């Protein structure tokens, strides 16, 4: 039924062409159209374009008309969005949605796709530098001593943090990454465990930066 | 053009291209889209009816024959059945204007193709252009995109006319 | 009253006994503002007031004239003949309506034309 | 020979739309502004039940008619429903004044 | 062009409190087809957007009756009774019939409306990163009703702005309770220049601002 | 058909049959009768004007400037000259609708005869069908009654075309 | 006649005479002048709008809710936006009537020249009469003045037809 | 007056202090014909014409 499979996450430098693909199936592709939507990082939803598989009726948004080029492969029932010129401002995640083909008919974004995020900055991939935290002042000893690791200095966005062989389940509040002003990233992953179990409970941040495959098992030590 | 096209379900105004390669129904994108924009704006603007304000108005005879009631009654009853009639007229009016607008767009496109093709084709049927020469798929696009060029195919077409002349 | 200093008179004249009583009894009303005095003076044929409705939470309403039951469905609208939960701009049902409710037109049909003359084959 | 033909759209919309010249004209696409859809059972409004005055006229409810006294301290009503031809409440012989006011 | 103005951007609710979201257009949104087109969308955080009301009065197959699209003129609304927990998220108006398709801005929902009770913490930098060159300190706020606590930074009693960065979690499903992690990153030089790094946390649950000093040598 | 027929005094829409035997003016019965029914109903329905009720309405200044008089005066004077104009429009409206209805019935009958005859005749003149073959008096009735049959006279007609072809 | 004439700046309806001697644009004097008289009278008569008299009408609530004010207010506000709409319709109405009047005068003149010339010329182009014989400058005047005589040029024209026949 | 025998009453009810005064002061007028008398009688809340 509902299957709008978007392409894989893509990373480029400003001024290079980007190509996103949304392959569709599990539902009749009777010329039904496809439109593409962009959500700036944690910001609004901006419609970018629409293409009718029935025809070649593209409607690129005034703002972005020259760069954007859209195509459809009816044989594979796959749509494609291509931004010829890239900008640091363009860095965002892109989304797909079905649309009705006939202009006479209205519109139906009934099915939506998996968000392909696209990053655009002049920075190469870098492995993260994991650094631990400690309950120096014992924090709220009578409550929960807090322990964290800092995953920093890395350029692609996808990161997966496993706490104590991922076994750690509650207490973990991994935080959203913030672009370091120099173009890098910084995650903070913290846990709240009562100060009773200082040495008994083991604390290990098992992080991996999938695009660079930096699988690193970091040590959390309770320096007070 | 006295016959409607069922195959042209993409847009209102369209062309039925026929080449040695095949036959299809291609709608004119600019004509349909611009017309749709204008018709839609007509519809939403017509909706504006802006009835008179609700002036909290009611009176009655007050047992002293204060006909203000029968006055205010008529006034509201007379504003309706007058505005309603008037609104029925505006519907009928806009209805025709959309219909003749459609006929005008038809004739404008037919003049467009006549202007480009000139004597490189015969006007035959109900709005059909029989090419003396062979308009390729691209050439068919060029006529549609308004980028058709008479000279390239001119001489070939001219000799064909003289053959049947 | 404040302004309604309505010095009235009865009138000794009616028709046949309605429900066993030939005479008539016209009743009155007045919306009264706070801190206002109502000087009633009469020496006959007067049905004096002993109870009155304190107007509270003034809010949009009307007086519906139809014989219909109560619905268990919170519907955005009510008309003497029923309710409406659509968006078409105008009605033909009944002028009297409640809050959210399309305007009232006496036409039998109002359709704007937005397409070509449908002539198949 | 190679040919190009011109044509307009046609569907199966039996929609009838009237004009000044002609009426009952079937068009491909149309918009409707009037509507006649009503359930028939008087329902609620915004979760606010109405003062269904059953048989007693509005005057009776106000004038405190002995029959139909149940509706006295009823809380706020979104609207007021009066049955036409109030039968139970004769409101006695009399003519209310400034009524529609 | 079309302008979709969403009036109630910030909408905290309490479970079972029908609340409404208003979308107002610049022009009428009817189309040649005949029907209006404001299919409301909901993008539950972490998930891709979903459709609710087709046109203006048509619930979608997998949509709870609680969700109800309403409105006839430019001002349309969306009221969800018994506001539940998956109901929380961001919502957008639908693109106008004009080809300029306009989603408009967003409206966020909250789970309930309790008060704040944050557990503030601070984390001095381990010597490991203190050797890489970068020196960063994290202030932690575990739970409270809003998403902001004005964590301001005082280096040797000097407010530090810009060098700070704040990241925010979502309402914990168990209990509406956002969490914060303001970080201030600086060079080793500034770390060695100034021993004392007091923050300052400020929000509703605290009548007194809490600053945790955390000097360089402990 | 740009010329009226004086000889067709029986009904509006008619056919002028011409056979080897002779020439006559026969009106189409169903077209005229159905059209007469619709036009008559339009006329009687248009008459319904349903003026506002006689609400026993008059007031005057009463020596105290009770302009209710000049209000009620305008109200009646304004309802007229508005309804009258509006009524003049409805007359003009219905007038055209009857006229174009008539033209439509004409064209519908011409398509009826075209559909039956097909290529068994030539379209010549202002709505005249020259039969290649000889349509007998009955055959002329069959075309009129809608019971005309193309095949019987088809082959004869075809050979005649080929003779002049 | 689907094309306008810029050279005919003297009058609306005109003829483009062409003789062996030359070619000119001569407007028909009676048609233009009579039409101008009728159109001008339509314009001045339409102007008559005769608004209701200034009946010195105003009232207000008088602190006692004398809605005569909101009544008289609506009454004036309702007379306008009704008369204005009604007037917009009358403009549109007269507009079309002048336009179709113009088209009718065109067709009347074309029938005039057809009636005089009959089979002494060929109907060719968009309202052009190709004379089989040679219509002299006077002869061109005679057709214009309605004084053209078929017989004099008849036999000459007939032989020319038979030559191309 | 000739016809405007307008026996009026004040009313002790207004809103907040407008320009420092909470109470209200409705004013009146009457076009008066020559040789006509204007009988003003009041025992409070009256702003008399001079
Ligand atoms: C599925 C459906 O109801 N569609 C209707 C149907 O009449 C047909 O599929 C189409 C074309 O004839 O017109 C429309």
């Amino acid at each position: 039924q509902v299957q709008l499979v978007q392409s894989g996450a893509e990373v480029k430098k400003p001024g290079a062409s980007v190509k996103v693909s949304c392959k569709a199936s599990g539902y009749s592709f009777s010329s039904y159209g496809i439109s593409w939507v962009r959500q700036a990082p944690g910001q609004g939803l901006e419609w970018m374009g629409w293409i009718s598989a029935y025809n070649g009726n593209t409607n690129y948004a005034q703002k972005l008309q020259g760069r954007v080029t859209m195509t459809t492969d009816t044989s594979t029932s796959t749509a494609y969005m291509e931004l010829r010129s890239l900008r640091s401002d363009d860095t965002a995640v892109f989304y797909c949605a079905r649309d009705r083909p006939h202009i006479l008919t209205g519109f139906d974004f009934d099915y939506w796709g998996q968000g392909t995020l696209v990053t655009v900055s002049s920075a190469s991939t870098k492995g993260p530098s994991v650094f631990p935290l400690a309950p120096s002042s014992k924090s709220t000893s009578g409550g929960t001593a807090a322990l964290g690791c800092l995953v920093k200095d890395y350029f692609p966005e996808p990161v997966t943090v496993s706490w104590n062989s991922g076994a750690l389940t509650s207490g973990v509040h991994t935080f959203p990454a913030v672009l370091q002003s120099s173009g890098l990233y910084s995650l903070s992953s913290v846990v709240t465990v009562p100060s009773s179990s200082l040495g008994t409970q083991t604390y290990i941040c098992n992080v991996n930066h999938k695009p660079s495959n930096t699988k690193v098992d970091k040590r959390v030590e309770p320096k007070s | 053009i006295e016959g409607g096209w069922t195959g042209m379900v993409d847009g209102w105004y369209g062309y039925h291209h026929q080449n040695e390669q095949g036959s299809g129904y291609a709608a004119d994108l600019k004509s349909t889209q611009n017309a749709i924009d204008g018709i839609t704006n007509k519809v939403n603007s017509v909706i504006e009816k802006m009835n008179t304000q609700f002036t909290a108005v009611g009176k009655e005879f007050n047992h002293l024959e204060k006909r203000i009631e029968n006055l205010n009654k008529k006034v509201d009853d007379g504003f309706l059945d007058i505005w309603t009639y008037n609104a029925e007229l505006l519907v009928l009016l806009e209805n025709e204007r959309t219909l003749d607008y459609h006929d005008s767009n038809v004739k404008n496109l037919y003049e467009k193709v006549r202007s480009q093709l000139k004597n490189n084709a015969k006007e035959i049927g109900n709005g059909c252009f029989e090419f003396y020469h062979k308009c390729d798929n691209t050439c068919m696009e060029s006529v549609k995109n308004g980028t058709y060029d008479y000279p390239k195919y001119s001489e070939e077409a001219k000799l064909n006319r003289e053959e049947i002349d | 009253t404040s302004t309604l200093n309505q010095r009235l008179v009865p009138r000794i004249a009616t028709r046949s006994k309605v429900n066993g009583q030939s005479g008539r009894m016209e009743f009155f009303w007045t919306i009264l503002k706070p801190n206002d005095a109502i000087n009633f003076e009469s020496n006959g044929n007067f049905i004096a007031p002993e109870y009155a409705y304190k107007i509270v939470k003034k809010g949009d309403s009307t007086i519906m004239k139809s014989e219909l039951e109560y619905g268990n469905c919170n519907t955005t609208c009510q008309t003497p003949k029923g309710a409406i939960n659509t968006s078409l701009p105008f009605q033909n049902i009944h002028p009297i309506t409640i809050g959210k409710c399309p305007k009232y037109v006496k036409s039998t049909k109002l359709r704007l034309a937005t397409g070509l003359r449908n002539v198949p084959s | 020979g190679d040919t190009l033909c011109i044509g307009y759209h046609a569907n199966n919309s039996t929609d009838t739309v009237d004009t000044v010249l002609e009426k009952n004209v079937t068009v491909t696409h149309s918009v409707n502004l009037l509507e006649d859809k009503h359930n028939g059972k008087l329902c609620d409004l915004d979760g606010v039940k109405p003062l269904i005055l059953r048989d007693c006229s509005v005057a009776g409810w106000l004038l405190g008619n002995p029959m139909c006294d149940e509706f006295i301290n009823v809380p706020e009503w979104s609207y007021i429903v009066e049955k036409a031809n109030p039968v139970n409440d004769l409101c006695y012989p009399g003519d209310f004044n400034d009524y529609e006011e | 062009d079309v302008v979709m103005t969403q009036s109630p951007v910030s909408l905290p609710v309490t479970l079972g409190q029908p609340a409404s979201i208003s979308c107002r257009s610049s022009q009428g949104l009817v189309y040649i087809d005949g029907n209006t087109y404001l299919n409301w969308f909901q993008q539950r955080p972490g998930q891709s957007p979903r459709r609710l009301i087709y046109n203006v009065f048509t619930r979608d197959s997998g949509v709870p009756d609680r969700f109800s699209g309403s409105g006839s003129g430019t001002d349309f609304t969306l009221k969800i009774t018994t506001v539940e927990a998956e109901d929380v998220g961001v919502y957008y108006c639908m693109q106008g019939t004009h080809w300029p398709y306009t989603f408009g801005q967003g409206t966020k929902l909250e789970i309930k409306r309790t008060v704040a009770a944050p557990s503030v913490f601070i984390f001095p930098p381990s010597d490991e990163q203190l050797k890489s060159g970068t020196a960063s300190v994290v202030c932690l706020l575990n739970n409270f009703y809003p998403r902001e606590a004005k964590v301001q930074w005082k280096v040797d009693n000097a407010l530090q702005s810009g060098n700070s960065q704040e990241s925010v979690t979502e309402q914990d499903s168990k209990d509406s309770t956002y969490s914060l992690s303001s970080t201030l990153t600086l060079s080793k030089a500034d770390y060695e220049k100034h021993k004392v790094y007091a923050c300052e946390v400020t929000h509703q649950g605290l009548s007194s601002p809490v600053t945790k000093s955390f000097n360089r040598g402990e």
